[PDB]
């Protein structure tokens, strides 16, 4: 009594990963045209989404695709002799290297930081040092048309797959959303480097959300998701006087030659009430997590100057403050938070960061960078608008110690695409009807089967049918030509709806009409009737192959 | 602090008897659980990686379920090369040892 | 073949430093976690701490915070453990420890050899 | 340009030569056998 309808164009979606390309690398349009996705709720997994592995790689290859036509620092490894700038935090290093004409050599002395030298002797009179790692790999001076100011990069569907954003404004990130919404592109995302703190990202809607893949170990990272910002000004107060010599043909490498007035240390201000106003909620909200629990934050407790200290990118300047007045605090079970009086203060909480300039890029090793100086100074103002925490493990007398983390920058780039999953359509499906053969992208995904049978020509025509998008256009024709063969070998060429021959087997599904297409959606039904699509086809293209021997012997009759 | 209470503190078999132990944690909501023979001598093998999975190398003979706060580990039938000290841990926790 | 080769045996009087290494050979160092675990004569495995070599990381436990200072030298593919203030009550059969995969690193499949260290007067 | 001898200490022979080393101001004396 009921039949295999053949449907093309369902709202019907699977999870899958693609390499959804950027877009600041090809005009934006007007707007995302967001489809509210009515009834619909969907299982997101921020710890586990591919759009962040995808970024973090195109980061890695922007970055160092920048750097390949610079100039190269290999002529400036070589033994310095460095005295103290008393004309230690910087040393005046004098140096022969070679010059633009391959015969001749040349003298010069620039103003080094100590964090940037090795010694080669007993460090004390000059004392000997080269350039940190120039004899481990070969160090790459930044040309000076590299932006180092983070570009919004929107990221965008190819065709035959959706982002599905969570509208939920108190969703941690892991778990089922309501109110997800379908978009063609995500917002503006900033590729912002810094660690400890997450700076110039989103403000979460309603409160602080803290979030982890498991707030039980002492190995993954939790990010805090601030809802109002604090704000931090950074500046490197030294006036410097910027020189430059050539090292080869065209090669001109950028030193500090001198300094001008005095030397004064480079430093952030945070106003303390702004802080620990913050950090007090976060121990609140942190309170909720670990019940009856001591909450502490301390400094961290060991590592490299990358993820000890607060790293940042100011105006190309790589800062790295102390970040241990911050992290000073106890909350107790009783409310009382332990550092008090900084609710009614006027103070400031003056962060000593220190700046390197040979700065190890990520992790490669074998890849180095030079940030060439800039003369004048420098001031830099920003918004924090989450931290990175790490709990520490073991045993305890009921006190949790949060303490920085960072360094691997795919978590700086979880707490921007935290929203936002990747999914691939499947517009073919089958369902039972009585017949006999004889608005939006998943605007409908949410709405029962019998009213998403009417919006099949707007999940149709949006299917849209170097390396890295020219294969999925590829893989996005080759999966709509096997969805139109399916179709064609079943009769079904050139229909949406198509009626068959093959009747309903009751232990596909025992439902009724009337509570599948009036009372179920297409995703619901997906779930149901799975299991058994590799018998409905089969069926289908058998009673297909029936036909057209039937069909040729009736036109041969006469 | 995620306690583990491990029982019994000694087990004694023969060859050919089941062998059961158990595991207690304090807190769980997470199929997290290992299972290390720990040999005398030797620094500890990982046998059940994750509550249930089995770890290539081990016969068999060793198995084990459970989810939550409470955790078996079985071996089905004890050999004489089945003498050791077992130990379960749930992320840094581990647990006081079972000699078999 | 992954292997994890540590230093021998090593005798302290009380408040001495000690400092244990942990050769590590057969995988990329950089991208794994090396787990230090003591192991006390007869009172089960502490776990003590763990260190990420890619960046340095460290997250020693609440009780051995201030005693356990943890380092690695990339250029040698080598993991250093400090352990300093020993006391009598600190000997243990000291092993290094890696998990079978970088997602999940608790299931220490990969462990070296132990080192014995002894604190006595 | 090598300066090799006999291996007494011919199918191989110890040659000595200056080459450059890690940094680009100095050089290295080395030794190597080569058939
Ligand atoms: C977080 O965002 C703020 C604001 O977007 C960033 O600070 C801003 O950085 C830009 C680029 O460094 C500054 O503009 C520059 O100004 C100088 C002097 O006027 C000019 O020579 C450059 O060509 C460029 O226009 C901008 O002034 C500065 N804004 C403020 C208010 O200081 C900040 O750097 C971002 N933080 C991070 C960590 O990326
Ligand atoms: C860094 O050292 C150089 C010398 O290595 C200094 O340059 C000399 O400065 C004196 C100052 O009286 C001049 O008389 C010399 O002629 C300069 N020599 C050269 C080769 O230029 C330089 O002033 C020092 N700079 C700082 C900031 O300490
Ligand atoms: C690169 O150069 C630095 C400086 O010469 C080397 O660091 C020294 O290496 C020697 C090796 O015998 C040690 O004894 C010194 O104590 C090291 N000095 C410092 C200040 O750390 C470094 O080893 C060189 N790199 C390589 C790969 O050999
Ligand atoms: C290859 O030649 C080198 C010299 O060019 C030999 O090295 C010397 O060996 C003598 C043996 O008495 C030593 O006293 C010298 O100090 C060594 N010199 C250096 C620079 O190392 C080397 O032994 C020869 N090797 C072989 C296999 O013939
Ligand atoms: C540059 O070369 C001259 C050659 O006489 C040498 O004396 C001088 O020390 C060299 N400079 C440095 C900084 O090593
Ligand atoms: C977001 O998810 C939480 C999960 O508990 C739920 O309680 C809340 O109502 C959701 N919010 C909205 C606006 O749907
Ligand atoms: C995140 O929210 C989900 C909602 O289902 C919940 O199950 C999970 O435990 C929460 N996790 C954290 C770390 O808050
Ligand atoms: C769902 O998200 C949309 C986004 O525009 C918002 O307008 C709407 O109020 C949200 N609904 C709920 C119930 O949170
Ligand atoms: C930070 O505060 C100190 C207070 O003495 C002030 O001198 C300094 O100029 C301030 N820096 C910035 C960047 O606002
Ligand atoms: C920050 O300054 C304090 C001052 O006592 C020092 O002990 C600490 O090591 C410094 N931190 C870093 C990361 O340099
Ligand atoms: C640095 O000093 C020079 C010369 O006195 C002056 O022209 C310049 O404006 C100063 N720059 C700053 C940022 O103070
Ligand atoms: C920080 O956020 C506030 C929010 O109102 C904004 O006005 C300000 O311009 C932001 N500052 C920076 C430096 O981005
Ligand atoms: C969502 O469910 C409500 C339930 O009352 C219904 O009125 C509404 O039409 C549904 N929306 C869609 C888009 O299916
Ligand atoms: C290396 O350089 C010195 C410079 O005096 C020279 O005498 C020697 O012969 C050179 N070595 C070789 C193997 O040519």
């Amino acid at each position: 009594n009921l039949w295999v309808t053949v449907y093309y164009g369902v709202p019907v979606w699977k999870e899958a990963r693609t390499t959804l390309f950027c877009a600041s690398c090809v005009p934006t349009d007007p707007n995302p045209q967001e489809m509210v996705l009515g009834n619909v709720t969907e299982n997101f997994n921020m710890w586990k989404n591919d759009m962040v592995d995808q970024m973090h790689e195109d980061v890695i290859s922007l970055w160092a695709q920048s750097l390949k036509p610079c100039v190269k620092l290999t002529p400036l490894c070589v033994t310095l002799e460095c005295t103290q700038v008393n004309a230690d935090e910087m040393k005046n290093c004098s140096f022969n290297t070679t010059t633009e004409i391959r015969d001749k050599k040349q003298k010069a002395y620039a103003l080094f930081y100590r964090l940037d030298l090795v010694p080669l002797e007993r460090e004390n009179s000059a004392s000997k040092y080269i350039l940190i790692n120039c004899n481990t790999s070969a160090i790459t001076q930044a040309c000076p048309k590299v932006n180092f100011d983070p570009i919004p990069i929107h990221y965008c569907t190819p065709a035959g797959y959706a982002i599905l954003k969570c509208n939920n404004k108190t969703f941690n990130g892991t778990g089922s959303c309501n109110n997800v919404s379908t978009v063609q592109c995500t917002h503006g995302i900033k590729p912002v480097v810094s660690t400890q703190l997450l700076l110039n990202g989103s403000l979460a809607e309603e409160e602080i959300i803290i979030r982890s893949e498991n707030l039980m170990d002492n190995v993954k990272t939790i990010i805090v998701h601030l809802d109002q910002s604090v704000e931090i000004v950074c500046t490197r107060p030294n006036n410097n006087t910027v020189k430059s010599i050539r090292i080869g043909p065209g090669q001109t490498f950028y030193y500090t030659g001198d300094i001008i007035g005095n030397i004064r240390e480079a430093h952030c201000n945070i106003s303390e009430k702004k802080w620990h106003e913050m950090l007090r909620r976060v121990s609140e909200k942190l309170a909720e997590h670990f019940p009856n629990k001591t909450i502490k934050f301390t400094s961290s407790s060991g590592g490299d100057l990358e993820i000890t200290t607060h790293s940042f990118n100011c105006r190309g300047e790589f800062f790295y403050c102390n970040t241990s007045g911050l992290f000073n605090s106890t909350y107790m079970p009783n409310g009382t938070y332990m550092p008090n009086g900084t609710n009614n203060s006027n103070s400031t909480i003056i962060l000593p960061c220190r700046i390197k300039q040979i700065i190890n890029m990520w992790q490669e090793v074998g890849r180095a960078m030079y940030a060439p100086p800039i003369a004048g100074n420098i001031t830099c103002n920003s918004n924090i608008t989450g931290l990175l925490l790490v709990r520490d493990g073991g045993k305890n007398n009921n006190t949790e110690i949060f303490r920085p983390g960072g360094g691997d920058m795919r978590d700086n780039w979880r707490s921007e695409l935290y929203k936002y999953k990747v999914v691939e359509i499947k517009p073919l499906g089958v369902a039972p009807t009585r017949c006999k053969r004889r608005l939006g992208f998943l605007g409908a995904a949410g709405s029962t089967m019998g009213a998403a049978s009417i919006t099949l020509t707007v999940q149709a025509r949006q299917l849209l049918s170097g390396i890295k998008q020219l294969q999925t256009r590829v893989l996005a024709i080759e999966h709509y030509l096997k969805d139109q063969q399916l179709l064609g070998i079943w009769g079904c060429s050139g229909k949406l709806i198509c009626c068959t021959a093959v009747p309903w087997n009751s232990s596909w599904s025992n439902k009724s009409l009337t509570d599948i297409w009036d009372n179920m959606t297409w995703m619901q039904w997906d779930r149901e009737v799975s299991n058994y699509t590799g018998i409905i086809y089969r069926l289908l293209e058998d009673s297909q192959n029936q036909q057209e021997r039937n069909e040729q012997d009736l036109l041969a009759l006469d | 602090d995620i306690q583990m209470t491990q029982s019994p503190s000694s087990l004694s078999a023969s060859v050919g008897d089941r062998v059961t132990i158990t595991c207690q944690a304090s807190q769980g909501i997470s199929n997290y659980l290992n299972w290390y023979q720990q040999k005398p001598g030797k620094a500890p093998k990982l046998l059940i990686y994750d509550a249930s999975n089995l770890e290539t190398g081990v016969p068999s003979r060793f198995s084990g379920s459970g989810s939550g706060t409470d955790f078996t580990f079985t071996i089905s039938g004890l050999q004489p090369e089945d003498i050791a000290t077992y130990y379960c841990q749930k992320y840094e926790f581990f647990g006081g040892g079972t000699k078999v | 073949q992954v292997q994890l080769v540590q230093s021998g045996a090593e005798v302290k009087k009380p408040g001495a430093s000690v400092k244990v290494s942990c050769k590590a050979s057969g995988y990329s160092f950089t991208d794994y976690y090396i787990h230090w675990v003591r192991q006390a004569p007869g009172q089960g495995l502490e776990w003590m701490g763990w260190i990420n070599p890619r960046f340095g990381g460290v997250n020693y436990a609440q009780k051995f915070q201030g005693r356990v200072t943890m380092t690695r030298d990339t250029s040698i593919r080598t993991a250093h453990m400090e352990l300093s203030r020993l006391i009598s009550d600190d000997t243990a059969f000291y092993y290094c420890a890696r998990g079978r995969f970088a997602d999940s690193v608790w299931n220490l499949l990969f462990w070296g050899q132990g080192t014995l260290v002894t604190v006595s007067s």
